[PDB]
Protein backbone atom coordinates (compact mmCIF):
# COMPACT_ATOMS: atom_id res chain seq x y z
CA UNK A 1 0.00 0.00 0.00
CA UNK A 2 2.44 2.91 1.53
CA UNK A 3 6.15 2.70 0.75
CA UNK A 4 9.19 4.46 0.63
CA UNK A 5 10.23 6.29 -3.00
CA UNK A 6 13.08 8.06 -3.65
CA UNK A 7 14.17 11.40 -3.09
CA UNK A 8 13.89 14.54 -4.97
CA UNK A 9 15.31 18.43 -4.72
CA UNK A 10 15.94 22.26 -4.94
CA UNK A 11 19.08 23.05 -5.74
CA UNK A 12 21.87 26.14 -5.10
CA UNK A 13 25.64 26.04 -5.24
CA UNK A 14 27.58 29.32 -3.84
CA UNK A 15 28.02 31.93 -6.17
CA UNK A 16 30.33 35.09 -5.01
CA UNK A 17 28.83 38.42 -4.40
CA UNK A 18 29.63 41.13 -6.82
CA UNK A 19 31.71 43.43 -4.77
CA UNK A 20 31.79 47.00 -5.54
CA UNK A 21 34.79 49.04 -5.63
CA UNK A 22 35.84 52.69 -4.64
CA UNK A 23 37.66 54.71 -7.73
CA UNK A 24 39.83 57.44 -7.89
CA UNK A 25 38.94 60.49 -9.74
CA UNK A 26 41.04 59.63 -12.88
CA UNK A 27 44.09 61.66 -14.00
CA UNK A 28 44.74 62.79 -17.46
CA UNK A 29 48.41 63.64 -18.59
CA UNK B 1 2.65 10.30 -9.62
CA UNK B 2 0.80 12.43 -12.11
CA UNK B 3 -0.44 15.63 -10.15
CA UNK B 4 -4.02 16.54 -10.09
CA UNK B 5 -3.12 19.84 -12.07
CA UNK B 6 -1.00 20.05 -14.89
CA UNK B 7 2.55 21.03 -14.08
CA UNK B 8 2.08 24.43 -16.90
CA UNK B 9 -0.79 25.54 -14.81
CA UNK B 10 0.80 24.61 -11.45
CA UNK B 11 3.62 26.88 -12.80
CA UNK B 12 1.60 29.94 -13.89
CA UNK B 13 -0.32 29.81 -10.07
CA UNK B 14 3.18 29.69 -8.20
CA UNK B 15 4.90 32.54 -10.26
CA UNK B 16 1.21 34.62 -9.78
CA UNK B 17 1.31 33.61 -6.31
CA UNK B 18 5.22 34.80 -5.99
CA UNK B 19 4.66 38.58 -7.93
CA UNK B 20 1.49 39.21 -6.06
CA UNK B 21 3.30 38.75 -3.07
CA UNK B 22 6.75 40.35 -3.77
CA UNK B 23 6.30 41.89 -7.45
CA UNK B 24 6.78 45.01 -5.70
CA UNK B 25 8.88 44.83 -3.09
CA UNK B 26 12.40 47.26 -4.23
CA UNK B 27 14.37 44.79 -2.07
CA UNK B 28 14.63 42.11 0.67
CA UNK B 29 12.76 43.37 3.68
CA UNK B 30 13.13 40.30 6.84
CA UNK B 31 10.39 42.02 8.84
CA UNK B 32 8.13 41.14 6.09
CA UNK B 33 8.96 37.82 4.69
CA UNK B 34 6.66 36.25 7.25
CA UNK B 35 3.70 37.78 5.33
CA UNK B 36 5.04 37.25 1.77
CA UNK B 37 5.55 33.96 2.72
CA UNK B 38 2.02 33.24 3.82
CA UNK B 39 0.27 35.12 1.49
CA UNK B 40 2.33 32.82 -0.89
CA UNK B 41 1.57 29.51 0.57
CA UNK B 42 -1.97 30.95 1.04
CA UNK B 43 -2.50 31.61 -2.60
CA UNK B 44 -1.49 28.66 -4.27
CA UNK B 45 -3.39 26.60 -2.01
CA UNK B 46 -6.53 28.28 -2.57
CA UNK B 47 -5.99 27.84 -5.88
CA UNK B 48 -4.86 24.05 -6.22
CA UNK B 49 -7.94 23.23 -4.19
CA UNK B 50 -10.22 24.98 -6.97
CA UNK B 51 -8.48 23.51 -9.92
CA UNK B 52 -8.58 20.17 -8.18
CA UNK B 53 -12.21 20.16 -7.51
CA UNK B 54 -14.38 18.01 -9.95
CA UNK B 55 -17.25 20.27 -11.21
CA UNK B 56 -19.64 17.41 -9.52
CA UNK B 57 -19.64 19.03 -6.19
CA UNK B 58 -21.36 15.05 -4.70
CA UNK B 59 -17.37 14.59 -4.80
CA UNK B 60 -15.60 15.43 -1.55
CA UNK B 61 -12.17 16.80 -1.15
CA UNK B 62 -10.07 14.46 -3.15
CA UNK B 63 -6.41 15.73 -1.63
CA UNK B 64 -4.70 16.94 1.05
CA UNK B 65 -2.12 19.47 0.37
CA UNK B 66 1.12 21.19 1.75
CA UNK B 67 2.61 24.43 0.63
CA UNK B 68 6.02 25.08 1.55
CA UNK B 69 7.66 28.67 0.92
CA UNK B 70 10.94 30.10 1.18
CA UNK B 71 12.29 33.43 0.60
CA UNK B 72 16.26 34.12 0.21
CA UNK B 73 18.41 37.21 0.13
CA UNK B 74 20.78 37.56 -2.31
CA UNK B 75 24.24 38.14 -0.58
CA UNK B 76 25.18 41.75 -0.22
CA UNK B 77 27.94 43.25 -1.59
CA UNK B 78 30.31 43.98 1.13
CA UNK B 79 29.99 48.10 -0.13
CA UNK B 80 26.13 47.46 0.95
CA UNK B 81 29.09 47.53 -12.50
CA UNK B 82 29.99 44.96 -15.18
CA UNK B 83 28.01 42.57 -16.17
CA UNK B 84 25.16 41.89 -13.53
CA UNK B 85 25.38 38.92 -11.29
CA UNK B 86 24.01 37.30 -8.33
CA UNK B 87 25.57 36.13 -5.80
CA UNK B 88 24.44 33.34 -3.33
CA UNK B 89 24.78 31.04 -0.56
CA UNK B 90 24.89 27.16 -0.68
CA UNK B 91 21.86 25.46 -0.47
CA UNK B 92 20.31 22.19 -0.95
CA UNK B 93 17.02 20.78 0.02
CA UNK B 94 15.43 17.12 -0.88
CA UNK B 95 12.52 15.76 0.41
CA UNK B 96 11.96 11.83 1.55
CA UNK B 97 8.16 10.24 1.89
CA UNK B 98 6.45 7.03 2.90
CA UNK B 99 3.39 7.26 0.37
CA UNK B 100 1.28 6.29 -1.49
CA UNK B 101 3.42 5.99 -4.35
CA UNK B 102 0.85 5.88 -7.53
CA UNK B 103 -1.10 8.90 -5.99
CA UNK B 104 0.92 10.98 -3.94
CA UNK B 105 3.63 13.57 -4.67
CA UNK B 106 5.35 16.99 -5.06
CA UNK B 107 6.09 19.57 -7.18
CA UNK B 108 8.57 22.57 -7.40
CA UNK B 109 8.95 26.08 -8.51
CA UNK B 110 11.26 28.73 -8.45
CA UNK B 111 11.15 32.41 -8.40
CA UNK B 112 14.93 33.24 -9.55
CA UNK B 113 15.15 37.61 -8.94
CA UNK B 114 17.77 39.34 -10.42
CA UNK B 115 20.30 41.26 -9.05
CA UNK B 116 18.13 44.48 -8.74
CA UNK B 117 15.26 42.27 -7.34
CA UNK B 118 17.63 41.09 -4.03
CA UNK B 119 16.06 37.69 -3.52
CA UNK B 120 14.59 34.45 -4.70
CA UNK B 121 11.61 32.54 -3.76
CA UNK B 122 11.40 28.40 -3.46
CA UNK B 123 8.28 26.27 -3.36
CA UNK B 124 6.89 23.19 -2.92
CA UNK B 125 3.94 21.25 -2.99
CA UNK B 126 3.00 18.06 -1.76
CA UNK B 127 -0.21 16.51 -2.70
CA UNK B 128 -1.79 13.32 -0.59
CA UNK B 129 -5.07 11.27 -2.01
CA UNK B 130 -7.98 11.26 -0.36
CA UNK C 1 -4.75 23.64 13.94
CA UNK C 2 -3.21 20.43 13.88
CA UNK C 3 -3.54 16.67 14.93
CA UNK C 4 -1.04 15.31 17.90
CA UNK C 5 2.18 14.27 16.98
CA UNK C 6 2.40 10.26 16.64
CA UNK C 7 5.79 10.45 18.21
CA UNK C 8 6.40 13.26 21.15
CA UNK C 9 8.03 16.46 20.10
CA UNK C 10 11.35 15.76 22.26
CA UNK C 11 11.62 12.44 20.56
CA UNK C 12 11.43 13.66 17.45
CA UNK C 13 14.03 16.75 18.44
CA UNK C 14 16.25 14.16 19.33
CA UNK C 15 15.66 11.99 16.27
CA UNK C 16 16.36 14.73 14.28
CA UNK C 17 19.43 16.17 16.09
CA UNK C 18 21.03 13.06 15.90
CA UNK C 19 20.43 12.61 12.14
CA UNK C 20 21.50 15.75 11.65
CA UNK C 21 24.83 15.55 13.57
CA UNK C 22 25.40 12.28 12.16
CA UNK C 23 25.18 13.26 8.76
CA UNK C 24 27.48 17.06 9.47
CA UNK C 25 28.83 16.47 13.02
CA UNK C 26 32.16 16.08 12.19
CA UNK C 27 32.10 18.42 8.32
CA UNK C 28 34.41 21.54 8.79
CA UNK C 29 32.35 23.63 6.72
CA UNK C 30 29.82 23.71 4.25
CA UNK C 31 31.06 21.69 1.10
CA UNK C 32 28.57 21.91 -1.69
CA UNK C 33 29.53 18.38 -3.32
CA UNK C 34 28.53 16.79 -0.35
CA UNK C 35 25.70 18.06 0.58
CA UNK C 36 23.61 15.80 -1.29
CA UNK C 37 24.76 12.56 -0.18
CA UNK C 38 24.39 14.61 3.65
CA UNK C 39 20.73 15.36 2.78
CA UNK C 40 20.20 11.82 1.52
CA UNK C 41 21.72 10.82 4.94
CA UNK C 42 19.62 12.75 7.30
CA UNK C 43 16.44 12.34 5.83
CA UNK C 44 16.52 8.62 5.34
CA UNK C 45 17.80 8.43 9.22
CA UNK C 46 14.71 10.43 10.19
CA UNK C 47 12.01 8.97 8.30
CA UNK C 48 13.51 5.38 9.03
CA UNK C 49 13.43 6.28 12.66
CA UNK C 50 9.88 7.70 12.45
CA UNK C 51 8.02 4.93 10.67
CA UNK C 52 9.54 2.78 13.61
CA UNK C 53 8.32 4.86 16.61
CA UNK C 54 5.12 5.31 14.82
CA UNK C 55 3.75 1.99 14.92
CA UNK C 56 2.93 -1.27 17.41
CA UNK C 57 -1.11 -3.92 12.91
CA UNK C 58 -0.80 -1.94 9.48
CA UNK C 59 0.42 1.66 9.15
CA UNK C 60 -1.74 4.30 10.33
CA UNK C 61 1.04 6.99 8.95
CA UNK C 62 2.10 8.73 5.85
CA UNK C 63 4.99 10.89 6.21
CA UNK C 64 6.82 13.22 4.21
CA UNK C 65 10.39 14.77 5.33
CA UNK C 66 12.33 17.47 3.77
CA UNK C 67 15.70 18.62 4.56
CA UNK C 68 17.63 21.51 3.44
CA UNK C 69 21.11 22.48 4.58
CA UNK C 70 21.94 25.79 3.96
CA UNK C 71 25.15 27.46 4.02
CA UNK C 72 26.10 30.52 6.25
CA UNK C 73 26.64 33.89 5.19
CA UNK C 74 30.88 35.03 5.74
CA UNK C 75 30.95 36.35 9.01
CA UNK C 76 31.29 40.31 9.92
CA UNK C 77 18.20 37.27 8.70
CA UNK C 78 18.52 36.62 5.31
CA UNK C 79 16.01 33.50 4.43
CA UNK C 80 12.52 33.07 6.25
CA UNK C 81 10.83 29.34 5.29
CA UNK C 82 7.47 28.60 6.35
CA UNK C 83 4.67 25.87 5.36
CA UNK C 84 0.87 25.92 5.24
CA UNK C 85 -1.91 23.03 4.81
CA UNK C 86 -5.13 21.93 4.07
CA UNK C 87 -5.71 18.18 5.75
CA UNK C 88 -7.15 16.63 9.06
CA UNK C 89 -6.78 18.96 11.78
CA UNK C 90 -7.68 16.43 14.03
CA UNK C 91 -5.02 13.85 13.13
CA UNK C 92 -2.66 15.72 10.47
CA UNK C 93 0.30 17.70 11.53
CA UNK C 94 3.71 19.12 11.08
CA UNK C 95 7.13 19.30 13.03
CA UNK C 96 9.82 21.52 11.86
CA UNK C 97 13.18 21.72 13.53
CA UNK C 98 16.49 23.78 12.97
CA UNK C 99 20.15 22.91 13.41
CA UNK C 100 21.65 26.05 14.20
CA UNK C 101 25.28 26.00 13.52
CA UNK C 102 27.58 27.88 15.58
CA UNK C 103 30.09 30.30 13.00
CA UNK C 104 32.94 27.37 12.83
CA UNK C 105 30.65 24.92 11.22
CA UNK C 106 29.25 27.54 8.75
CA UNK C 107 26.20 25.57 7.56
CA UNK C 108 22.71 25.55 9.13
CA UNK C 109 20.49 22.72 8.55
CA UNK C 110 16.12 22.81 8.71
CA UNK C 111 14.08 19.53 9.10
CA UNK C 112 10.49 19.37 8.42
CA UNK C 113 8.35 16.13 9.28
CA UNK C 114 4.80 16.01 8.02
CA UNK C 115 2.35 13.25 8.89
CA UNK C 116 -0.89 12.31 7.40
CA UNK C 117 -3.22 9.84 9.52
CA UNK C 118 -4.40 6.74 7.02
Amino acid sequence: LTTVPLTTIYECPPSPVKEIFSYSKGIQT
Amino acid sequence: GPSPIPTNRLKQIAADACNDAIGSAEFYDHAKTEQWNHQIINTILKAVIAESQPSDSTTPPQFKFAVNSTIVQHLVPSSKDGKPHVGRRGMHSATGAFWNDKTDGMWTYKHEGDESKGMDVVVMLIWIAV
